């Protein structure tokens, strides 16, 4: 009974280096265990810097949206993650 | 609980780390030049959080990352780039670091880092 969650990553208008600060939320995504089902854009765009102040993902998680969001509310530099079960 | 070491090779650039540090709270631990002494220091200090810069290369402070992350494999590392060097910072989180600021340092952002490291 895992579960899956649409996430909506915004970015501030200046953020710097904004394939690695995305990249953090990928790596706290891993940490929790989740598996990443889609995401816009691409990965190899997402890696490219292909986009503009926001990401989105549809992921699997094992753990629950108030543990989820909390984890991902301890990244740094992101204006805001919006998080929705599907 | 607020301790930093902070490691960059330029005088300048750690200074302008300690008034940010200072005015957010947060105190300075010591400091260190390089990434050999960055371990030593670490050792010695104990600090909460560690700085790296890793904008320079030759300094390697990438090994000093590893290094630390063997001693301390609960060390929290911030670590300090320039434009342009994503592949780096990427590779300095595999290698255990937490978080990233990029310079010229803005006060809000390395205020948000270290909060958020802790």
């Amino acid at each position: 009974g895992f579960k899956t969650f649409y996430i909506k990553v915004i970015l501030k208008e200046g953020t710097q280096l904004k394939s690695a600060r995305i990249y953090l939320v990928f790596h706290k995504l891993e940490e929790l265990k989740c598996e990443v089902v889609r995401t816009i854009p691409s990965v190899e765009e997402i890696e490219e810097e292909k986009f503009e102040n926001e990401v989105e993902l549809f992921v699997i998680s094992p753990v629950d949206l108030e543990k989820l969001s909390e984890a991902l509310s301890s990244i740094a530099d992101i204006e805001r993650v919006i998080i929705k079960e599907v | 609980g607020k301790r930093v070491l902070i490691v960059d090779d330029a005088a300048f650039m750690r200074m302008m780390l300690k008034d940010i540090i200072t005015k957010a709270g947060y105190e300075v631990a010591g400091e260190a030049t390089n990434g050999r002494e960055a371990v030593e220091k670490y050792k010695e200090l104990k600090p909460d959080i560690v700085t790296m810069d890793i904008t320079m290369p030759e300094m390697n402070g990438i090994d000093a990352i590893k290094e630390i992350m063997k001693i301390d494999p609960n060390a929290k590392i911030i670590v300090c780039s320039a434009m342009g060097q994503q592949a780096m910072v990427i590779e300095a989180i595999k290698a255990g670091a937490k978080d990233f600021i990029v310079k010229p340092f803005q006060p809000s952002r390395v205020v948000e880092a270290l909060n958020k490291v802790s």
